[PDB]
């Protein structure tokens, strides 16, 4: 795209073949005239130096979705061609930054002139490039990892009602990558692409800064489609961060992408189309509400050595309305993603945080993610609670029944105080192996709970204070040792009487 | 500057249909968002441009009655959004949805006027600094806390909270607070708007004599078309802004219903040539509650301790109206109609009243723990109250029967009647900034103090009163 | 033969709008259903004609990304529906929604290719002969039986059964069965599609070396537009067909969701110029689930022991999607989410899992009686579990308290975990083709054997294990 010498552009617009003069416009859907050679998606140029992508090529107009509020775009604005389907910037450069949602930086840290772009319209690889999700990804959220193990190269949907923890979790899952982003094993690393869709730009600055406090921002890329941004930005954003990680999922490296509020993009998608006059379907959602959240997730895939060995794990965040997880959009999104961590506001305050509803959630990918560690411990944990939903909701009125049945219920209450992860700090996998493991191997149990949290906090200090070996056995063998079991046993048993006279 | 081209910025009204007046300019097409001027008038008829329909014709959203409009009437193109007089020279005064003085005390002599459509604070304008701000109101203060530059929001249908709590907060706040104050009443009653004026006179806040007025009154309500209820909340916002920015102060801002910015769309969308959506709404509600609410925020130049209110159509939180808004309120309070029955006032409910400033670092480890424990006991409480025992308490399991004393008393301790409800029974307007919240409430959950004859501790919060009421209503022999 | 007239069968794209590309031919208007060829391309872009709009212009439903399409691009008229290479020379291989090799092992050298749009078996093609076929799966086999040339269909929302049971049946079936096998994954995950490939390698089924492949892999999923998910299930069907007809064999056919043939309409109807319907859908869902499903049937030339899966949008059976489909499945299994909680797996429910081959002549008088009696006791069970006693069992009426032992144990006996769930707890993948179903289950309902400590018989079906578990978990002294 170019112009001439003789003032401000001189020669360009003169031909409706490569340009076009706006016919109508309102609510950012410039029905541009001309633009004959426009392609079905080549983002175009308005007179007010503004981006928009030709979305409806038609017999006597192109119907363009305008990027950003209206004001300047006005009936007659010359429109220029940028022959290139919806593409955005990418590369290692964007590391340690925060940009809008189309590429360019926002955090006043200057330019990030990239030299390797990446279209967003890319098709998901396939049966062949992908292999098997092995080499998990440690969140650091005990309750998550041990219970609901995330694998690399997969989509783990984290659903939760308003104020339930959907972002703390994603902020701890990303924070955990700390140690590795400067450690030894380069393959045992992780780059993150935190996307924000809808959110007030100050909630996003709460995160950029917060992450920056733990230096996390140093090994992460964050992008925003915050309220101000016209619905399209809130629409193109996920498809932008997807292309961010794909650098890594196509270059050996790996990534953890958090799509913050696909549902908020749900609210923000139906807009762009309705205004395009594309016949609405269910609750406004444009018919292709599936192809909207399928087409995307389907890009976070596991990569085979023959294709790269890289990956891209993607946890799409979803708004639970009062508890219903089966609403149109949630169905749409849970009918694709493998593994959905449910976060229940309904529980939260009870102390039951993260608050994950076993039964209406799964890891799906199977035991593959949970390393030999969890397959040695966590193997019982989640399904222990599955049917337990009954006895936990039954014991409250039990009497002349199976006397000793009390055991299966006792393994719940006690365990609960340990399964409730919650703090601005992740517990490394070998630490998860320390505390939670002790539980599955009924040792703490019988003791009157409550003080259990004192354990899950102190036990750690106790470890690094006089038990730095045990964890290392995990870094040697990679499982709980017959020897180490004996030792940890000799440490937790002491805690029974650690508060017992 | 507001000046057109060397060609007519005059358009002849081609079609009036209710709150929508299509206009057609031949030598000066006026931009989306531009405030327009109806000639031939007997008053002030500004039609805000909205779309650029083609055939050299805009499409404006009328700011007041379209009555008597005529197909051919000249419409004047100003050259800028509806711009109100922003400054100190508008405090104490009352402004309508265009900057016209509505309190009747004449011209608003001002140095300039800010456009009501301005680019919001960017991302590097923001400020993480979340400094606390006490309201001295049980749930509303302790439970779901507030904060400087924060965002309040109350959720109840028709009459349960909102206006009342906005006056309440006005008491516990508006009266004593450095900097200024603003109140943009959107949609809601003109009655309250008048009293509020007079109450603001009787109490000094608004002084017609000296020049000791800290508040500003921007109004745009019910007896008006939607194009005015749409922007009124904007002006009362274009107001809080200039006080923070160009006059670096920590303003506040009371919006009697901010979602009235949405009913306006529910009344102008489809009639603008749009395809409906959620319940009918608009393919915009999102960016709307967005674009605007992304204005009443702090910055590296000043803070806006704003306060808003959001209605609950058909008593349905399931409406994309109170909902979509949630993601903006730095404090929640969904008041239950099912609660009003129980008397519990304010009707702030024990689950749907979140926050983004409730960590043990700012609100407290002890306090946040008892809060968690209050709601914890409250949850299994919500179940037990019906499930298992089936309505009638007693039964068995003193563990939850404990809940029937604890949680119950808790609901009471949190049912702070306060000053604003003085007109129903002149009751003890309980409040007090924390102070003796320690010991008292803590006792209940643990079991300390809890046991006094249930309802004997209903219309009062501070535990001290339990024994101080036991005398009022006793029982024994 | 695919050859046009002595005039241009080339059309210049006049309008692209998402998954719809209107084309305009001047000297050769190409029929509804014809597979078209986009020129100017950098790949394969077949647009299937759909309507004949007039003004010498068709209207095609695009088979893949419409990205970069241009108003003027030449579209090539082939002269026949999207026709895939049908034959033995496509078993073991993996085909996409057009006949393009997607497993990457190159060209599919074939003698010919069948059209994906063919006249279904007529009425005098049909065959009443309903010969049994055992799956060795409690409910799924005993309760609601299957049959040769039958039709399976599972009903659950997102993750409760379907894919899992399709792999399960693949185990108990796909591995050992004469004739061939097909798997058309529609809509669903690409992950499962890959593993399934590899699992089909690890177990021989798909052998890349010799030529000992009995299955064929036709895929068209999620990362694709609707026009492909629409026909993929068709190709995986155009596949099972030629194996039965022109190669008289008793094929099977696994469709990972066949109603994905409908979501395709929910995504292309209205955008084709149609007036919406049930939830939005299409004035076609009927004939759709019709016309297609009326293909995977037997005949006087061969049988197709097909297997499908149908999703449950919004967890609503009340959706005309799982529903309209019911009338096609020769076996039902509506898996309950409310069941998943209870663990009961597969989640096949005790009421909504019918059949058209459950008469005492084929399934059994004894067995069908206990089935009836299982559900009988189960019905008043569904009521008693809540009605009368109110949640808590015990109470009175040992008649129904009997139900609390019988029906309960019954639910367990039917909760066969099986092999496919090996990834959650590596549990005893119970199965076995009937064999010792006699005595065991019969005992329960009559009262024989029934009494062992309730949940002591939960994660296992065969009664023998009750005492064989009593040792695992005992109780007495
Ligand atoms: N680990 C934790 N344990 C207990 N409470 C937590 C924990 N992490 C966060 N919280 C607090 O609980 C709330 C949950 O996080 P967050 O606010 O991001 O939730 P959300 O579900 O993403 O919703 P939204 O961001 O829209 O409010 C916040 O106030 C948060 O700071
Ligand atoms: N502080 C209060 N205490 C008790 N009841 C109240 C209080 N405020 C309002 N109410 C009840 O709510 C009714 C109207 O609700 P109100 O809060 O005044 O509506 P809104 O504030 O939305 O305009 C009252 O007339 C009264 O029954
Ligand atoms: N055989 C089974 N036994 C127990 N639970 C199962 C079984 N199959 C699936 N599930 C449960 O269902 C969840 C997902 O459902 P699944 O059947 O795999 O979905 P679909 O088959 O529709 O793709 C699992 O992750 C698990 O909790
Ligand atoms: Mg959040």
């Amino acid at each position: 795209s170019s112009i001439l010498e003789e003032r401000i552009g001189a020669d360009t617009s003169v031909d409706l073949e490569e340009t076009g003069r706006v016919l109508s416009i309102g609510d950012g859907i410039a029905r541009v005239h001309g633009l004959r050679n426009v392609q079905a998606e080549e983002m175009v140029e308005f007179s007010s130096g503004l981006k928009g992508m030709s979305l409806n090529l038609e017999p006597d107009n192109v119907g363009v979705v305008v990027f950003g509020n209206d004001k300047l775009i006005k009936e007659g604005d010359i429109v220029k061609r940028t022959g290139a389907i919806v593409d955005v910037p990418v590369g290692d450069e964007l590391l340690g930054r925060v940009v809008d949602a189309l590429g360019n930086a926002i955090d006043g840290k200057g330019p990030v002139g990239s030299k390797i772009r990446r279209r967003v319209g890319l098709k998901a690889p396939g049966i062949i490039p992908r292999i098997s999700v092995r080499e998990p990804m440690q969140t650091g959220i005990k309750a998550v990892d041990s219970l609901v193990p995330i694998g690399r190269g997969q989509r783990e949907l984290i659903i939760g009602d308003r104020q339930t923890g959907k972002t703390s979790i994603a902020i701890d899952t990303i924070i955990n990558q700390k140690r590795f982003n400067d450690g030894t094993d380069e393959k045992k690393k992780l780059y993150c692409i935190y996307v924000a869709i809808g959110q007030k730009r100050s909630t996003v600055a709460q995160l950029v800064k917060r992450l920056t406090d733990a230096d996390a921002m140093k090994y992460t890329i964050v992008v925003s489609a915050t309220a101000s941004d016209a619905a399209p930005l809130q629409y193109l954003a996920p498809y932008s961060g997807c292309s961010m990680g794909e650098y890594f999922r196509d270059n050996g490296k790996h990534a953890l992408i958090i799509y913050d509020d696909l549902s908020k993009q749900a609210v923000a998608y139906r807009q762009m189309s309705l205004l395009l006059r594309r016949p609405p379907g269910r609750e406004a959602y444009p018919g292709d509400v599936f192809y909207l959240h399928s087409r995307l997730l389907e890009r976070a895939a596991k990569m085979n050595d023959s294709f790269g060995g890289g990956s891209l794990t993607a946890l799409p965040v979803i708004e639970t309305q009062a508890g219903d997880v089966s609403a149109y959009i949630p169905t749409n999104v849970i009918s694709i993603t493998d593994g959905q961590i449910f976060l229940e506001t309904e529980l939260f305050y009870k102390g039951i945080r993260p608050a994950i509803n076993v039964g209406l959630s799964v890891s799906r990918v199977g035991s593959a993610a949970q390393t030999r560690a969890m397959k040695q411990v966590a193997g019982t944990m989640k399904l222990e609670l599955a049917q337990y939903r009954e006895v936990a909701a039954f014991a409250q009125f039990g009497s002349d029944l199976d006397a000793a049945t009390q055991q299966l219920l006792s393994r719940g209450v006690r365990l609960t105080e340990l399964l409730k992860q919650g703090q601005y700090s992740p517990m490394a996998i070998e630490e998860q192996v320390a505390v939670i493991y002790a539980g599955v191997r009924g040792y703490l149990d019988k003791l009157e709970p409550s003080k259990i949290t004192k354990f899950e906090s102190a036990f750690l200090s106790h470890v690094v204070s006089q038990h730095q070996s045990l964890l290392g056995n995990i870094r040697t063998d990679g499982k709980i040792s017959e020897q180490s079991d004996a030792k940890l046993k000799e440490i937790v048993t002491n805690f029974l009487a650690g508060f017992e006279p | 500057s507001a000046a057109p081209k060397a060609g007519t910025a005059t358009g002849q009204i081609v079609a009036v249909i209710g709150a929508v007046v299509d206009v057609q300019f031949d030598e000066g097409l006026p931009p989306i968002l531009n405030a327009l001027e109806v000639q031939g008038r007997e008053s002030r008829l500004v039609l805000e441009v909205a779309q650029h329909l083609g055939e050299s014709t805009v499409r404006t959203i009328a700011m007041d009655g379209t009555e008597g409009l005529v197909r051919g009437q000249k419409v004047l193109d100003s050259g800028a959004p509806i711009k109100i007089p922003v400054g100190p020279e508008t405090l104490g005064r009352i402004m309508n949805v265009i900057g016209e003085p509505i309190d009747e005390r004449g011209p608003i002599k001002t140095k300039q006027f800010a456009p009501i459509h301005a680019e919001a604070p960017e991302f590097i304008e923001m400020s993480v600094e979340q400094e606390i701000l006490v309201t001295g109101i049980k749930v509303v203060d302790l439970l779901a806390p507030y904060a400087k530059g924060g965002k309040i929001g109350l959720f109840g249908g028709a009459g349960v909270g909102k206006t009342v709590l906005i006056m309440e907060l006005i008491n516990n706040v508006a009266k004593a607070h450095g900097g200024y104050s603003v109140f943009a009443g959107v949609g809601e009653r003109t009655r309250e708007g008048n009293d509020l004026y007079h109450e603001m006179i009787e109490s000094g806040v608004i002084n017609l004599k000296d020049a000791t007025s800290k508040v500003a009154l921007v109004y745009g309500q019910m007896n008006e078309p939607p194009g005015a209820r749409a922007r009124v909340a904007l002006t009362g916002l274009t107001v809080a802004e200039y006080f923070r920015d160009q006059e670096g102060q920590d303003v506040l801002l009371f919006i009697d219903n901010i979602f009235r910015f949405t009913q306006a769309g529910s009344e102008v969308s489809a009639l603008l040539g749009r395809i409906p959506s959620a319940v009918g709404y608009q393919p915009t509600l999102a960016t709307d509650m967005g674009t605007m609410q992304e204005r009443i925020t702090t910055t590296k130049k000043g803070s806006i301790t704003s306060v808003q209110a959001i209605y609950v159509p058909a008593d349905d939180l399931t409406d994309p109206a109170p909902a979509t808004t949630f993601a903006h309120l730095d404090a929640t309070t969904v008041l239950s109609r099912a609660i009003a029955e129980l008397g519990i006032y304010p009707a702030v409910d024990p689950l749907d009243s979140t926050s983004r400033i409730m960590d043990p670092n700012i609100v407290g480890s002890e306090h946040y723990d008892v809060a968690r424990g209050v709601q914890k006991i409250l949850q299994d409480y919500k179940s037990l109250q019906d499930i298992i025992a089936i309505l009638g308490m007693d039964e068995l399991s003193e563990e939850d029967k404990l809940t029937v004393s604890r949680a119950r008393k808790i609901q009471r301790f949190l049912s702070q009647p306060f000053q604003v409800a003085e007109v129903f029974t002149g009751h003890m307007g309980k409040l007090v900034p924390l102070k003796e919240t320690i010991k008292g409430f803590q006792q209940i959950l643990a079991g300390d103090y809890d046991h006094l004859p249930e309802q004997a501790f209903y219309m009062v919060g501070p535990i001290e009163e339990a024994v101080a009421k036991a005398d009022k209503l006793a029982e024994e022999h």
